[PDB]
C-alpha cells in the first residue's frame, strides 16, 4: 500500500550517515550567516537577512534572532517556520522549568532539550528533520556566559565563537585568526561585523540586511535587540559603512 | 493469628500459630502461617489469609525470577521492598496483610522486615504481628537476649506463641517453629497447643491460675 | 503509527541498518578503556579540528551514570545522550527498588537490551553509538569494564578501544597489555591509556581526555595539564629509546 | 529493496525474513547438544573476537529453570528477550500450577514468539538466533529441542547449530546411540567442537553444561571442562 | 486507515524541499493579489477571474475576513485558501479570544496560520498548502500591519508587495510608487493602477475584489450602547465604490 | 439496591482416605424460606479424578466449576494431555478465586481426589482462594454443625484411651470407605434434623484409583 | 436496569409424561396500577421451546428481540435449521443464562426471572430457571414470584419426584396449572384473570392457548362475612 | 510479476499471487489424507523428520472431543488456526451447551483467512487443513485452503503427491462410504490411500499418525506402536 511512498528519513547510509541530516545541513548552508561571539563581559549575535527587499518592513521583522528567555536568545539559520516551532517549544520548556524550580533554566538544559527533540526526529517517526541550526547565547550563575550550537543532527556543542549558515568555514577561520580569550564585548561586536562583511556574498553589509543582539550586564543582564537605526549606527562606527 | 520473628546470634527464630477464624467460628487449625518463599526466605501469614498466601507465593516467584536474572540470591531488603511496592500499588483496594519477611544472606546477615498492607516497610530485630501480638511481645521483651542459644531462642518463640494462644481467643491451634541460618531455614516441628500447654505448665511452673 | 520495519534481514543473513550504525561508530572519535589492578581508566580523543570550542561547557566523552559507574562512547553524539539518560534513570530505579546501586554488568546489560530492542522495532533505527561502561560493583574492589555494540552485543574486556582507528589502538593494547601483570598503580594505567591514544591522536595532549575510576565511587577526570605532563614523560622516554638504539 | 513486505511469501512458499534469519544463524557460532538417559549436555564455541576479551563474559548457555537450560547460536543479542520470556513462562506456570513446566511446553511457548513479526502485537523482524533447549520432566524424561525463528521446533537426540553445523550433525548421526553415558556425551561434544572450531579448543574458548534430574542445570566451570578436555586428549591419542 | 504516517515533504540531496518549491511554483501560476500598507490603513486587492460567465462571482470571495480587524487575500489554490481561512477564523477564538477576551493581533494570527502551514509541510501524509497569503490587520499596540505567508510556513512583514503571476512587475511598480507618507485613498489608487497593469480583461468594480483595514465603522457593529466597543476596521469595498475610484483614477 | 449476591443454602463435606476420597453434598437448593429444587447437584466430576464443589451462591458456584472444567480442558490441550495433579488443580482454583478478589465468588470451595502418591486428598478454599489440604472439611450452611462432629469421629479429638485417665490419646486410624460413607450419611441426617436448608437428598461422589462413582440417598423433606 | 418499572407477575411450569406445560398471566403492572392488559409473557422459539419471562417488561422485550436475533443467526449458513441443527431448548436456556449472569456481574442486570420449557430432539423434557442473579435450578415444578410460593406446593402434589412424571397425564398437568392460576388470582394482588398457556408435547407439538380466563371461582361465602369480629349485620 | 508483493494487489488476470504462494507452500508440505463413512472419519498423515536424529513433526491436532484436523504446510499457522477452532468450539460449548457444527467451523476458518487475504501488512496463512468431525448431522470431512475456500468431501488429500491419494479415493469412494461401524477397515483404507502417495519411502511406526472420530468414538490420535497393526 503506502510502503511505496515512504522516504524512510531515519535510516543510515552504507557509510553510516543520516541522509536527511546531511541534506538539512546542505539546506542550511544556503541560509543566512549567523555568528555568535562570547567575550568576558557579554555575548554578541549578528545575523544576515537572506530575504531582502526595499519594501520589506524591517522595523517589525525578526527572521534570525529570537528571545527564548530573559537570559537566553537564539540565532537561526535555515527554515524560519521549523525554527519558530522549536522556539515555541523551548520557551514552553523554559517556563516549565521556572515553574518547577523557581529558578531560571540553565542554558545547557534548554539546549539539550531542543537537541534531543531534533535527535528524536532523526531516529523514529519517519518524519523529516527540522532544517534549522541554532546558536544559543545565554547567561546563568553557574557557567556565566555561554555560547552553544545545535544542528538538525541533534548534536549540540559549546563554543567561544561560532558561525552557522553560509560560508561557515571562512567565518570560523577568520574568527580563529582574530579571536582573543581576554577580548571585551565591543571587540566581539567589531569582530562579528567584520567577519560578516568579509564573508557576505552580497555587495556590502548594510543595516537592512542585518540583525544584531547583545547580552550584557549590577546583578542584572540586559538582552538588547538592536533596532535598524542602532544597527546602522554600529555599522558606521565600526568602519564597515560610511555615513 | 499470632506471628513472631526475632534475630539472635544463632540466626532468626520464627514462630506462628495455626488458627483461622471467621468471627467466633474457628475455620481451621491446620493453617500454615509460615510461607516457605524459598529455601532461604520465610514469610509470616498474619492478616488476610488469601492475601498473604497469594502475595507471598508471588513474591517467591519474583525472587526466583531475580535469581535467574542476576545469578545471585535476592537480598532480604529487595524481596521485602518488592512485596511493599506491590501492596502499596494495591493500597486502599481492601488488602489486609501484616507480614514479616525473614532471611539470612551473606551481605545483610540475619534480617527481618515488617510489611503491612498500608505500605509500611520496617527493618527490625523483634516483631510480633496479629491479634495476639501483645502477649508474645510481653513474653519476648521480658525474656529476650541476643546471646540466647538456638534451643533457648526456639523455646522462647514457642512460649510466646503459647501465651498468645492461651490469652488471645483468635490465636491457637498449633505452633509452627522455624529456625533460619545462613544455609537456609529448618523446620522445628508442629506442636499442638493443647498438649504443649500442659507440658509447659508442668515443666515451667507457669499458668498456675489454670488447674490441671 | 509509523511501524516501518527498518532493521530487516538481507538475503545473505545481514541486518544492513545495524552494520551501517557500526560504520557510523567507526566514523566517531576514538575511545579506549583499560583495567588496572585497583582502577579503570577511560581515554577519549577530542576533535582537533576547531580551536574555538569552549571546554567548560562542551559535553565530555566520559559520562557518569551513577556515582560509581561511567560510560564513554564512540559514534553519534545525539544518539549517545538518549542511552546515557535511559541508563541514569534505570540506575536510579534500581537504587529505588533494590536499595543497592547497579552492578556494571547490569547497567551494561540494560544498555545492550535497549540497543537490541532498537534493532528489532518498527519505525526505529538502531543506535549509531558503541559504548564502554567502566566502574566497580558496590562493596567490591575488582575493576569492571564492558563494551556494548549497536547490534546489542555486550561483553567484558580487560582493555578495549572503539571508534576511529580502533584497530591500531587494539593492536597496541594486545601487544602492551599483560593480563598476568595489569597496570598496578593508577599512574601506569593512565600512562598506558595515553600511549594507546598517542598512536592515533598524533596532534597533542589537548585532544586526549582521561578519566579514572577507583572503588567506592572515586571518579575523577584528569586536567589537560596532567595529561600533557604524562605525554611529555612518554615523549622523553621515546627520545631516550631512540638515542639508546643509535 | 525495502519495497516489499517483511511477511511476504516467496514464490516457492516461504517467508523471506525467516530464511534470511536462518542464514544469519548459519553465520553464527557452534552449539551442540546431546541427550542421553543420564542427562543432556550442551556445549558452545565462545568465539572471542580479540585476545583482550574476557571469555567469562560470553554467556551462550543460560538457565531457563532448574530443569531447563538453553544454548544459543547466531545473533545472541536477539536471544535476550527469548530467554527472559522463557524464564518468565517457567516461573508463571510454576505459580499457576505448583509444578515444573514441561520442556516441550516451554519450547512451544518460545516458538510462539517467532512469527509475531510484521507491519502493538507485532515486531519488526524475526529472531536471528537458534536455540538448543535441553531439559528433563517426569513425563518424557530427558529432552533436547531445536527451536528456529520459523516457529518450528524439533526433538533431537543430538543437534548441532551454527557454523560448521553440517559436519557436526553428520558426526553426531554416526557417533550417537541410545546407551550413551553422560561422560561419553561430554567427551563427544568436546571432540566435535574441537573438530569444527577454527581455534584450538581449550577451557576458555569452549563452554560445557549439563542437565540432570538430580542436580538440575549446571554449567561446567572451566576447570572441570579442562579435565574433560585432558581426558578426551588421552582418549584420542590412544585410540 | 491512514497508513501515511511518514513525511511526504523531505529534503532532497540539493537541500531543497521538493513539495514546498512545487507549491510555491503553483502559487506563482495563480492570479495576482497585492497588498499596500499606508499611514491610516492597509489595502488588499485581487482579480476576480471566474470559470464561467454563468457563474456569479460575488458568491466566491477571494478576500475574506479573519477577525473584525484582520482580513486576508491569497494567490494559488482556492480550496486551500478556504480551508486555511476556516482554520484561521477558528484559531483566532480558540487560541486567543476564548483565553484573553480580545481578538488576536495580526502578528499572532499570522504566526498561527504559519504554524498550520509548517505542520502541513512537515507532518505525515500531507502536502503543503498551495497558496500564499497576504494578511492585513490592525491591533491597538502594533497599529496597522501587512504580512505575507508562504507555503513553507514562513512569514514576512511588508510595506507593500504582491504575489501570483504578475508578482515581479507588481512589486517593481510598488517599489517605484510607494512612500512612508501615504494616505488610504492613495494606497487604493496605487493598488488599482497595479491591478490594471496586471489584468488584460475587463477592469471594473465587478471583476476585482478590494478590502481595507482602515478606520472603525460603527455602522457595521450591529449594536449601539457600548461606547468601548467600536466598529470593525475590515471593510470590503462595494462594486460602486471601486467603479467610482476607477472613473476617478 | 441491586444485591449481586444470593444464598442457596446447601451443605457439602469432603473426607480423604488412605486410598480414596469422598465428596458429598445435599441436593437441596433454596432461596429465603422457599425450596427452589430438591435435586440440583453441586458436586461435579471435572475429570482426572478431581471432584469439585463450590457451595454458597449457586450462580458463582456454577461459574467457578465451569471455569475450572475449562481450565482442565485447556491444560490437557496445551500440555500434551498431561493429567492435572490435585495440588496443581488446587493452585489453579486459588488463582481463579483470587482473580475476583474484589468481587469474590461467594462460595466455599472443596475439591477431592488422589495425590501423586496415590493417597486420598481434599483441598478447601475460602471465597478469595485461601487453600489448604485437610483430612476432612465441611462447608456451607450446616458446616458449623458437621465440622466438630468430624473432629470427634475422624481425628479422634478429645477421645483418650479408656482407663489411661487421659494420659494416652486415641490411636488415629485410616477409616474404610464404608466407615466414611456411614459418617457422611449420619452427618447429613443430623444436618437435615437441625438445619432447615439441608435435606431432600444426599449425593456422594467416591474417587478411587479406579475412577469416580456415585451414591444417592434420600433425606427428609421438611 | 437498577429498578423495575412495568413488572410481570408469576410464571408457572411443570413436567408431564410426554413434555412440559408453562403458563403466565397477561398483566403489565406499573407498580400498584394494573396498567396494561393483554401482555403476552410466553415467547415461543421454534416448535420445541417456550420462554416464560417475569419481571421488568422492557427487559422482557429486550429478551424477545434477543431470541428473535438468535433464531435469525442460527438460520444463517445452516441448511439443517429445520432439523438436527435447529435451536434446542438447552441452547436457548444456556444462552439466556450466560447473558443473565454476565449482566449481573456487570452490576446492570436484566430484572427478570425466566423459565425455559421445551422438549429436546431426543424427546427429553427440559425445564429450567434463571434470574437476574444468574442462578440456575431445574425441578419437575418451577415457578417465579408468588408462583414459587403458592403454585409450587399444588404442582408438587402432582409431581413430587421425577418418578411421578411418567404417571402424570397432560390433562392432569393442565388442570393443575389452571388451578394454580386460579389460586394466584385469588391471592396475588398483581395477578390477572386473563393468562396464556403453552404445552410442549414430544408428540403433539407446541399448543399455544391465548386469552384464557380463570373460571369456577368461589365467592358466595363472602355474603356471610360480617364485620371483623363482634359485628353481626 | 510486479503484482506479487502484497495480498492487497490484484493481478491483471484477477489473481492474488501471495495466496498461490501459500498454496505452493502447502503443496511442498507432507501428505495427509482424510476419508469418512457415515459412522466414522479418519485422518492419516505422514510425518517428516529433519534427519535421523530429529523427531517427526506432528500433523494432527485435536480441537474438541468431536472434531480435529490434520495440517499440511506451515506448522505455526496450523497451530494458530487450530487454536482459533478450539476457542470457537469452547465458546459454543460454554455459551450454548452445543457441539460446534463442522460446517460452521469451516465457515469461520474461511472468514478468518479472508481477513488476512485482503488487508495491508497481513500475510495469508500458509497451511492447508483437513478437518474431521462428528456433529448432529453425522460424520463430516472438510478441506480448508488459506485462500478461504473450505469444501466438504467424502475424502481428499493434500500435500506432496496428493493427487495419487485423491484418485485412489475417487476410485474407492463407493467402497469406503459403506464402511460403517468398522473403524479398522476405514483406517486400513486411509493407510492404503496415503500409501498411494509414497515414492521412495515406506510407512513406519515413527512416520505415521492416525486420527479417528465418529459416533461413540471421540477424536483419538494413534502414534508409535499404536499404528503397528495398520502397517
Ligand atoms: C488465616 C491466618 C490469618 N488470617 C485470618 O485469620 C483472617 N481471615 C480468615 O480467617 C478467613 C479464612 C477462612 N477460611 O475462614 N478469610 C475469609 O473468610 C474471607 N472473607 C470473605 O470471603 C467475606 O468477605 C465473607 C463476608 C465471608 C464468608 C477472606 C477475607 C476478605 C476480606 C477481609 O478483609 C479479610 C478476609 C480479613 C482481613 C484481615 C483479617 C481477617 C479477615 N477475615 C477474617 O475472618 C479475619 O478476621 C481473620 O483473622
Ligand atoms: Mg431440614
Ligand atoms: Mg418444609
Amino acid at each position: 500500500g503506502s510502503r511505496r511512498y515512504d522516504s524512510r528519513t531515519t535510516i543510515f547510509s552504507p557509510e553510516g550517515r543520516l541522509y536527511q541530516v546531511e541534506y538539512a545541513l546542505e539546506s542550511i548552508s544556503h541560509a543566512g550567516t549567523a555568528i555568535g561571539i562570547m567575550a568576558s563581559d557579554g555575548i554578541v549575535l549578528a545575523a544576515e537577512r537572506k530575504v531582502t527587499s526595499t519594501l520589506l518592513e524591517q522595523d517589525t521583522s525578526t527572521e534570525k534572532l529570537y528571545k527564548l528567555n530573559d537570559k537566553i536568545a537564539v540565532a537561526v539559520a535555515g527554515l524560519t517556520a521549523d525554527a519558530e516551532i522549536l522556539i515555541n517549544t523551548a520557551r514552553i520548556h523554559a517556563q516549565n522549568y521556572l515553574k518547577t524550580y523557581n529558578e531560571d533554566i540553565p542554558v545547557e538544559i534548554l539546549v539539550r532539550r531542543l537537541s534531543d527533540i531534533k535527535q528524536g526526529y532523526t531516529q523514529h517517526g519517519g518524519l523529516r528533520p527540522f532544517g534549522v541550526s541554532f546558536i544559543y547565547a545565554g547567561y546563568d550563575d553557574r557557567y556565566g556566559y555561554q555560547l552553544y550550537t545545535s544542528n538538525p543532527s541533534g548534536n549540540y556543542t559549546g563554543w567561544k565563537a561560532i558561525s552557522v549558515g553560509a560560508n561557515t568555514s571562512a567565518a570560523q577561520t577568520l574568527l580563529q585568526m582574530d579571536y582573543k580569550d581576554d577580548m571585551k564585548v565591543d571587540d566581539a561586536i567589531e569582530l562579528a561585523l567584520k567577519t560578516l562583511s568579509k564573508t557576505t556574498d552580497s555587495s556590502a553589509l548594510t543595516y537592512d540586511r542585518l540583525e544584531f543582539a547583545t547580552i550584557r550586564k549590577d546583578g542584572e543582564v540586559y538582552q538588547k535587540i538592536f533596532k535598524p537605526q542602532e544597527i546602522k549606527d554600529i555599522l558606521v562606527k565600526t568602519g564597515i559603512t560610511k555615513k | 493469628t499470632t506471628t513472631l520473628a526475632f534475630r539472635f546470634q544463632g540466626g532468626i527464630i520464627v514462630a506462628v500459630d495455626s488458627r483461622a477464624t471467621a468471627g467466633n467460628w474457628v475455620a481451621s487449625q491446620t493453617v500454615k502461617k509460615v510461607i516457605e518463599i524459598n529455601p532461604f526466605l520465610l514469610g509470616t501469614m498474619a492478616g488476610g489469609a488469601a492475601d498473604c498466601q497469594f502475595w507471598e507465593t508471588w513474591l517467591g516467584s519474583q525472587c526466583r525470577l531475580h535469581e535467574l536474572r542476576e545469578k545471585e540470591r535476592i537480598s532480604v531488603a529487595a524481596a521485602s521492598k518488592i512485596l511493599s511496592n506491590l501492596v502499596y500499588q494495591y493500597k486502599g483496594a481492601g488488602l489486609s496483610m501484616g507480614t514479616m519477611i525473614c532471611g539470612y544472606t551473606r551481605k545483610e546477615g540475619p534480617t527481618i522486615y515488617y510489611v503491612d498492607s498500608d505500605g509500611t516497610r520496617l527493618k527490625g530485630d523483634i516483631f510480633c504481628v496479629g491479634s495476639g501480638q501483645t502477649f508474645a511481645y510481653g513474653v519476648l521483651d521480658s525474656n529476650y537476649k541476643w546471646d540466647l542459644s538456638v534451643e533457648d531462642a526456639l523455646y522462647l518463640g514457642k512460649r510466646s506463641i503459647l501465651a498468645a494462644a492461651h490469652r488471645d481467643a483468635y490465636s491457637g491451634g498449633s505452633v509452627n517453629l522455624y529456625h533460619v541460618t545462613e544455609d537456609g531455614w529448618i523446620y522445628h516441628g508442629n506442636h499442638d497447643v493443647g498438649e504443649l500447654f500442659w507440658k509447659v505448665k508442668e515443666e515451667e511452673g507457669s499458668f498456675n491460675n489454670v488447674i490441671g | 503509527g509509523y511501524d516501518r520495519a527498518l532493521s530487516i534481514f538481507s538475503p545473505d543473513g545481514h541486518i544492513f541498518q545495524v552494520e551501517y550504525a557500526l560504520e557510523a561508530v567507526k566514523r566517531g572519535t576514538c575511545a579506549v578503556g583499560v583495567k588496572g589492578k585497583n582502577c579503570v581508566v577511560l581515554g577519549c580523543e577530542r576533535r582537533s579540528t576547531l580551536k574555538l570550542q569552549d571546554t567548560r561547557i562542551t559535553p565530555s566523552k566520559v559520562s557518569k551514570i551513577d556515582s560509581h559507574v561511567v560510560l564513554s562512547f564512540s559514534g553519534l553524539n545525539a544518539d549517545s545522550r538518549i542511552l546515557i539518560e535511559k541508563a541514569r534513570v534505570e540506575a536510579q530505579s534500581h537504587r529505588l527498588t533494590l536499595e543497592d546501586p547497579v552492578t556494571v554488568e547490569y547497567l551494561t546489560r540494560y544498555v545492550a537490551g535497549v540497543q537490541q530492542r532498537y534493532t528489532q522495532s518498527g519505525g526505529v533505527r538502531p543506535f549509531g553509538v558503541s559504548t564502554l561502561i567502566a566502574g566497580f560493583d558496590p562493596r567490591d574492589d575488582e575493576p569492571k569494564l564492558y563494551q556494548t555494540e549497536p547490534s546489542g552485543i555486550y561483553s567484558s574486556w580487560s582493555a578495549q578501544t572503539i571508534g576511529r582507528n580502533s584497530k591500531t589502538v587494539r593492536e597496541f593494547l594486545e601487544k602492551n597489555y599483560d593480563r598476568k601483570e595489569p597496570p598496578a598503580t593508577v599512574e601506569e594505567c593512565v600512562k598506558l591509556t595515553v600511549r594507546s591514544l598517542l598512536e592515533v591522536v598524533q596532534t597533542g595532549a589537548k585532544n586526549i581526555e582521561i578519566t579514572v575510576v577507583k572503588p567506592d565511587s572515586d571518579i575523577v577526570a584528569l586536567s589537560s595539564e596532567e595529561i600533557n605532563q604524562y605525554v611529555t614523560q612518554i615523549e622523553q622516554e621515546k627520545q631516550e629509546q631512540q638515542e639508546q638504539d643509535k | 529493496e525495502y519495497d516489499r513486505g517483511v511477511s511476504t511469501f516467496s514464490p516457492e512458499g516461504r517467508l523471506f525474513q525467516v530464511e534470511y534469519s536462518l542464514e544469519a544463524i548459519k553465520l553464527g557460532s557452534t552449539a551442540i547438544g546431546i541427550a542421553t538417559k543420564e542427562g543432556v549436555v550442551l556445549g558452545v564455541e565462545k568465539r572471542a573476537t580479540s585476545p583482550l576479551l574476557e571469555s567469562d563474559s560470553i554467556e551462550k548457555i543460560v538457565e531457563i529453570d532448574r530443569h531447563i537450560g538453553c544454548a544459543m547460536s547466531g545473533l545472541t543479542a536477539d536471544a535476550r528477550s527469548m530467554i527472559e520470556h522463557a524464564r518468565t513462562a517457567a516461573v508463571t506456570h510454576n505459580l499457576y500450577y505448583d509444578e515444573d513446566i514441561n520442556v516441550e511446553s516451554l519450547t512451544q511457548s518460545v516458538c510462539d514468539l517467532a512469527l509475531r513479526f510484521g507491519e502493538e502485537r507485532l515486531m519488526s523482524r524475526p529472531f536471528g538466533v537458534a536455540l538448543l533447549i535441553a531439559g528433563h520432566d517426569a513425563d518424557d524424561g530427558y529432552q533436547l529441542f531445536h527451536a528456529e525463528p520459523s516457529g518450528t521446533f524439533y526433538r533431537y537426540n543430538a543437534k548441532a547449530i551454527g557454523s560448521g553445523s553440517e559436519g557436526a550433525q553428520a558426526e553426531l548421526l554416526n557417533e550417537w546411540h541410545s546407551s550413551l553415558t553422560l561422560k561419553e556425551a561430554e567427551l563427544l561434544v568436546l571432540k566435535i567442537l574441537k573438530q569444527v572450531m577454527e581455534e584450538k579448543l581449550d577451557e576458555n574458548n569452549a563452554q560445557l553444561s549439563c542437565i540432570t534430574k538430580q542436580d538440575g542445570f549446571k554449567i561446567y566451570d572451566n576447570e572441570k571442562t579442562a579435565e574433560l578436555i585432558k581426558e578426551l586428549k588421552e582418549k584420542e591419542a590412544a585410540e | 486507515t491512514d497508513r501515511y504516517s511518514f513525511s511526504l515533504t523531505t529534503f532532497s540531496p540539493s537541500g531543497k524541499l521538493g513539495q514546498i518549491d512545487y507549491a510555491l511554483t503553483a502559487v506563482k501560476q495563480g492570479v495576482t493579489s497585492l497588498g499596500i500598507k499606508a499611514t491610516n490603513g492597509v489595502v488588499i486587492a485581487t482579480e476576480k477571474k471566474s470559470s464561467s460567465p454563468l457563474a456569479m462571482s460575488e458568491t466566491l470571495s477571494k478576500v475574506s475576513l479573519l477577525t473584525p480587524d484582520i482580513g486576508a487575500v491569497y494567490s494559488g489554490m482556492g480550496p486551500d485558501y478556504r480551508v486555511l481561512v476556516d482554520k484561521s477564523r477558528k484559531v483566532a477564538h480558540t487560541s486567543y479570544k476564548r483565553i484573553y477576551g480580545e481578538y488576536p493581533p495580526t502578528k499572532l494570527l499570522v504566526s498561527e496560520v504559519a504554524k498550520i502551514m509548517q505542520e502541513a509541510t512537515q507532518s505525515g501524509g500531507v502536502r503543503p498548502f498551495g497558496v500564499s497569503l497576504l494578511i492585513a490587520g490592525h491591533d491597538e499596540f502594533n497599529g496597522f500591519s501587512l504580512y505575507q505567508v508562504d507555503p513553507s510556513g514562513s512569514y514576512f512583514p511588508w510595506k507593500a508587495t504582491a504575489i501570483g503571476k504578475g508578482s515581479v512587475a507588481a512589486k517593481t511598480f510598488l517599489e517605484k510608487r510607494w512612500n512612508d507618507e501615504l494616505e488610504l485613498e492613495d494606497a487604493i489608487h496605487i493598488a488599482l493602477l497595479t491591478l490594471k497593469e496586471s489584468v488584460e480583461g475587463e477592469f471594473n468594480g465587478d471583476t476585482i475584489e478590494l478590502a481595507i483595514i482602515g478606520d472603525e465603522n460603527p455602522d457595521l457593529l450591529g449594536y449601539t450602547g457600548i461606547p468601548t466597543d467600536k466598529g470593525p476596521r475590515f471593510r470590503k469595498l462595494t462594486s460602486q465604490e471601486i467603479n467610482d475610484r476607477l472613473e476617478a483614477l | 439496591q441491586f444485591n449481586p449476591y444470593g444464598d442457596n443454602g446447601g451443605t457439602i463435606l469432603g473426607i480423604a482416605g488412605e486410598d480414596f476420597a469422598v465428596l458429598a453434598g445435599d441436593t437441596r437448593n433454596i432461596t429465603d424460606y422457599s425450596i427452589n429444587s430438591r435435586y440440583e447437584p453441586k458436586v461435579f466430576d471435572c475429570g482426572d479424578n478431581i471432584v469439585m464443589s463450590a457451595n454458597g451462591f449457586a450462580a458463582d458456584g456454577d461459574a467457578l466449576v465451569k471455569r475450572f472444567k475449562n481450565s482442565v480442558k485447556w491444560y490437557h490441550f496445551d500440555h500434551n494431555d498431561k493429567k492435572l495433579s490435585i495440588n496443581s488443580a488446587a493452585r489453579n482454583i486459588q488463582h481463579l478465586l483470587y482473580g475476583k478478589r474484589f468481587f469474590p465468588y461467594y462460595v466455599h470451595t472443596i475439591i477431592a481426589g488422589l495425590d501423586e502418591d496415590g493417597k486420598g486428598a481434599v483441598y478447601s478454599f475460602d471465597p478469595v482462594g485461601s487453600y489448604e489440604r485437610e483430612q476432612c472439611r465441611a462447608g456451607g450452611a450446616a458446616a458449623s454443625l458437621i465440622m466438630p462432629f468430624l473432629d470427634n469421629q475422624v481425628n479422634f479429638k478429645n477421645q483418650y484411651e479408656p482407663g489411661t485417665n487421659g494420659k494416652v490419646k486415641k490411636p488415629l486410624k485410616y477409616l474404610s470407605v464404608e466407615e466414611v460413607i456411614k459418617l457422611v450419611r449420619d452427618s447429613f441426617t443430623s444436618a437435615t434434623e437441625r438445619h432447615i436448608q439441608v435435606g431432600d437428598g444426599l449425593e456422594i461422589l467416591i474417587v478411587t484409583k479406579d475412577g469416580v462413582r456415585k451414591e444417592f440417598y434420600e433425606l427428609k423433606r421438611d | 436496569t437498577q429498578q423495575p418499572i412495568v413488572t410481570g407477575t408469576s410464571v408457572i411450569s411443570m413436567k408431564y409424561d410426554n413434555g412440559v406445560i408453562i403458563a403466565a398471566d397477561n398483566l403489565g403492572s406499573y407498580g400498584s396500577l394494573l396498567r396494561f392488559n393483554g401482555v403476552e409473557r410466553l415467547i415461543p422459539v421454534g416448535d420445541n421451546t417456550v420462554v416464560g419471562i417475569s419481571g421488568d417488561i422492557s427487559d422482557m422485550q429486550h429478551i424477545e428481540r434477543l431470541l428473535k436475533d438468535l433464531v435469525t443467526e442460527n438460520a444463517y449458513d445452516n441448511p439443517l435449521a429445520d432439523a438436527e441443527e435447529a435451536l434446542e431448548p438447552s441452547y436457548i436456556f444456556e444462552y439466556l443464562a450466560t447473558v443473565m449472569y454476565q449482566r449481573r456481574s456487570k452490576m446492570n442486570p436484566l430484572w427478570n426471572a425466566i423459565i425455559v420449557a421445551g422438549v429436546q430432539s431426543n424427546g427429553d423434557q427440559f425445564l429450567r430457571y434463571v434470574n437476574l442473579l444468574g442462578v440456575t435450578y431445574s425441578s419437575p415444578t418451577l415457578a417465579t414470584g408468588f408462583g414459587a410460593h403458592m403454585a409450587n406446593p399444588l404442582l408438587r402434589k402432582v409431581v413430587d419426584r421425577e418418578s411421578d412424571i411418567p404417571k402424570t397425564t397432560v390433562q392432569v398437568a393442565e388442570e393443575a396449572i389452571v388451578n394454580a392460576m386460579r389460586v394466584l388470582y385469588y391471592r396475588d394482588a398483581r395477578s390477572s384473570r386473563n393468562f396464556s398457556l403453552a404445552i410442549i408435547d414430544k408428540n403433539t407439538g407446541l399448543t399455544f392457548k391465548k386469552n384464557l380466563q380463570v373460571e369456577n371461582m368461589k365467592w358466595d361465602f363472602a355474603k356471610d362475612i360480617k364485620g371483623y369480629g363482634t359485628q353481626k349485620i | 510479476n510486479n503484482y506479487d508483493g502484497d495480498t492487497v494487489t490484484f493481478s491483471p488476470t484477477g489473481r492474488l499471487f501471495q495466496v498461490e504462494y501459500a498454496l505452493e507452500a502447502i503443496k511442498q508440505g507432507s501428505v495427509t489424507v482424510g476419508l469418512r463413512s457415515n459412522t466414522h472419519a479418519v485422518l492419516v498423515a505422514l510425518k517428516r523428520n529433519a534427519d535421523e536424529l530429529s523427531s517427526y513433526q506432528k500433523k494432527i491436532i485435536k480441537c474438541d472431543e468431536h472434531m480435529g484436523l490434520s495440517l499440511a504446510g506451515l506448522a505455526p499457522d496450523a497451530r494458530v488456526l487450530s487454536n482459533y477452532l478450539r476457542q470457537q468450539c469452547n465458546y459454543s460449548s460454554l455459551v450454548f451447551n452445543r457441539k460446534l457444527a463442522v460446517e460452521r467451523a469451516g465457515h469461520l476458518l474461511c472468514d478468518k483467512a479472508q481477513k488476512n487475504t485482503q488487508s495491508y501488512g497481513g500475510r495469508p496463512y500458509g497451511v492447508g487443513l483437513l478437518i474431521i468431525g462428528y456433529d448432529k448431522s453425522g460424520a463430516h470431512l472438510l478441506e480448508f485452503q488459506p485462500s478461504g475456500n473450505v469444501t466438504e468431501l467424502y475424502g481428499t488429500a493434500i500435500g506432496a503427491r496428493s493427487q495419487g491419494a485423491k484418485t485412489y479415493l475417487e476410485r474407492t469412494l463407493d467402497t469406503f462410504i459403506k464402511i460403517d461401524g468398522n473403524p479398522d477397515e476405514l483406517i486400513k483404507a486411509g493407510v492404503e490411500a496415503i500409501s498411494q502417495s509414497l515414492r521412495d519411502e515406506s510407512l513406519t511406526v515413527d512416520n505415521l499418525s492416525i486420527a479417528i472420530v465418529g459416533k461413540d468414538t471421540p477424536f483419538t490420535i494413534y502414534d508409535g506402536e499404536a499404528v503397528a497393526k495398520y502397517i
